[PDB]
């Protein structure tokens, strides 16, 4: 919750306040910086709903199962959490290869600092402010995970065999329109 | 052979270099022989007595003497009853500075609470696996690195509304 | 100075409300910060020159004005 | 490439940073904003690459 | 909107303004977005799901 | 009207100028603040427009 | 670009730059979003509505 | 405020960890004033007067004062007329080898036949591209690099046959 102490994130969709106009001469609050950037990604985030599912696979993707149910899937593009993603991990996970399976995508938030990487400090050569400590970073990281119902569902399996393919690009809304 | 006066500075172009493993380190946090005149320090000792902590260096730079007017209208650092100024990596041999400042601002309680007596800088100091954080107490060290500086000072003492800004201006060679 | 010994040590107090950083007058990448706990009037940070008494915190009590943070910074490149 | 010395501009897709989160009592980074406008700019840019194609007339 | 880290106001406290876009229904206005048409008080068109009218012109 | 004099955000969609490149060691001006993201708005609203007509229901 | 804001310490101090991206049209220019095809000086393909290619996909 | 004996054996360190990239170098063509009285070197100096050329470094190492039993029954060095003991990296610490070694011998003429009166080392050398071999005139080399250390010596000579090899001993800080 970015609404605390270390960054004080005022934006709130209910207050239907769309635009920070900054005066000049005034102090200039990082607050207001936070949910500069916070109303853009909202309203990104709700166009990409108008269309899209968590679930919806655009391109790529592609898995391979291996004879000991050990399941890996190639770099492409998804949606997930109001934003299209471009997944490039490499992981391997075994399914029990029995009844109904769900292979599933989880996003998990974390925070990079300059006490972690210490690229973030500021690095402009010859100033009062180099090697300064400044923002940090929102890190936003996909893996897989089977039979999770929070993760969003990009493939389905009975006893090791598909159950339903989809060649190209997925789109729910627009599917229910055409159907 | 003679040692060029760009030597000085690629040296110290290298110790700038280390900064990411540079850290402060403070102790001998019980009494010296005599309070009132600490002794010299041996150049064979190979870590600080009773050790403390180690604090990340805040800063690492180049420096040199500053002076006027060209120097008028910028960063001044006051140290040793002088006035210095910094110095960039890549214009280290036009500005002929073979000077390095150091610092760590240890601040409040982040290293245990206690009075000390003796300061200095290692490089190459590894922690262990996954301790981030810039403050350190010796168990969280997986190896000290080397002791490049040290001194001996009369007792200090700390609390949560202190801060230890300790700092030098060096070279490998102090005194040329 | 009074509580010290002498007159000739360093002792400048720093202010730093003054490097509040305002929209326009304050440079991007320059000396001001951003607006928050520290960089915050009513808020002081004295310099001292040379060794001392924690006890000088006190004496400053005694002298600065009600509703001021104070904070005591020793430095090190006099006392060599 | 705006990756250079008189901009500093340090977005890159393949970290999957997708915040800048500013702290009070810091100075104030150009390379952060140019960043930020650049995540944004990223984004939409996908957005728009998983419906539409260049050059396609509207 | 003023400033969180002091709370309370100040020389300082002051700073950028917001812009606020509520959303009020209407009866005839030509410059509302139409959402409902109506004829004698009974709704004229349906629509089951989301409209698209770029969309829809495509599939027409 | 946020051309006006409080603001003076300087974004026009004639012009095409798609991003605010600050530099280092200058003034911030709100103007530029406001063009950041009055950009990102019209183009969002662009997308949108592309897709989507006014009082389209979902 | 100057700040033109009366007043202030940093009236008509530089600022930042603005990134200028002008669109102009072209022949057989490989690098080119292509809009139109001609062969022997004859219109090759029509498109009378918005093109959507990954709608067109599906579509298709 | 002094720094430990490990400090100057690192900067040695550092020093061989370049070897790669070390050339030595020759120069001063014409006469002195006095081929047998050189002037003083001066240490503010960039690079060697009529410079002759580059040779690769074909030695580099730490070393230090050989003593008895023990490097009397070890790998040896003589030099000065007198006795040194190689010493590697990954024990610099444990035997406080704070002295450097370079080496190279000029064949023949692999660098232009002449007389001269400047010897020292430089690091750093890029030759232009496409270039690979181990000797250099100055129009085949792309950056110089740094000159180190050098010394001006009373005028010397070569021929077709001969080899010149010269060597030196050196340490980062002569004045503790």
């Amino acid at each position: 919750n970015f609404k605390g102490s270390p960054y004080l994130d005022r934006f709130d969709p209910s207050k239907d306040r769309t635009k920070v106009l900054f005066n000049p001469d005034r102090p200039l609050q990082q607050a207001e910086l936070n949910e500069m950037q916070s109303i853009d990604q909202y309203y990104l985030k709700n166009l990409g709903d108008a269309i899209f599912k968590d679930g919806d696979k655009q391109s790529g993707l592609g898995f391979t199962l291996s004879e000991d149910n050990v399941l890996t899937v190639n770099p492409g593009y998804v949606y997930i959490n109001g934003k299209i993603r471009y997944y490039d991990n490499d992981d391997s996970v075994k399914i029990t290869g029995v009844g109904k399976e769900t292979i599933g995508i989880k996003l998990t938030e974390r925070i990079v600092t300059p006490d972690e990487d210490a690229s973030l400090l500021d690095q402009t050569s010859g100033v009062p402010s180099y090697f300064s400590k400044g923002a940090d970073r929102l890190e936003e990281k996909m893996s897989l995970t089977v039979n999770d119902p929070t993760s969003a569902t990009i493939y389905t399996f009975m006893d090791g065999d598909l159950y339903i393919q989809s060649t190209n690009a997925e789109m729910d809304k627009i599917n229910k329109v055409l159907a | 052979a003679i040692a060029t006066y760009n030597s000085h500075v690629e040296l110290a172009k290298y110790l700038v270099s280390k900064a990411d493993s540079v850290y402060l380190t403070i102790g001998k946090s019980t009494p010296w022989s005599n309070e009132t005149n600490p002794p010299q320090p041996d150049e064979n000792a190979t870590v600080l007595q009773e050790v403390i902590g180690y604090k990340k260096a805040t800063k690492v730079t180049l420096v040199r003497p500053s002076k006027s007017p060209e120097d008028d209208n910028k960063n001044l650092i006051s140290y040793g009853n002088k006035s210095w100024v910094e110095v960039t990596p890549e214009n280290a041999k036009a500005e002929g500075a073979k000077w390095v400042y150091l610092e760590s601002s240890i601040v409040g309680d982040e290293l245990p609470l206690g009075t000390y007596r003796q300061v200095g800088f290692v490089m190459d100091l590894v922690a262990k696996s996954g301790i981030s954080k810039f403050n350190l107490v010796p168990s969280e060290v997986e190896s000290t690195g080397t002791l490049l500086f040290f001194d001996n000072k009369q007792f200090q003492n700390r609390s949560e509304q202190t801060t230890a800004k300790e700092r030098f201006i060096v070279e490998v060679d102090p005194n040329s | 100075k009074d509580y010290l010994g002498r007159d000739d040590i360093d002792v400048s107090v720093y202010e730093p409300f003054t490097n509040i950083f305002y929209t326009n007058k304050s440079h991007l990448n320059g000396e001001d910060h951003l607006m928050g706990y520290y960089y915050r009037f009513a808020v002081i940070n004295v310099s001292i020159g040379d060794y001392f008494p924690v006890e000088i915190i006190d004496v400053i009590n005694e002298f600065k004005p009600a509703g001021v943070t104070l904070y005591v910074t020793y430095d090190g490149a006099s006392t060599i």
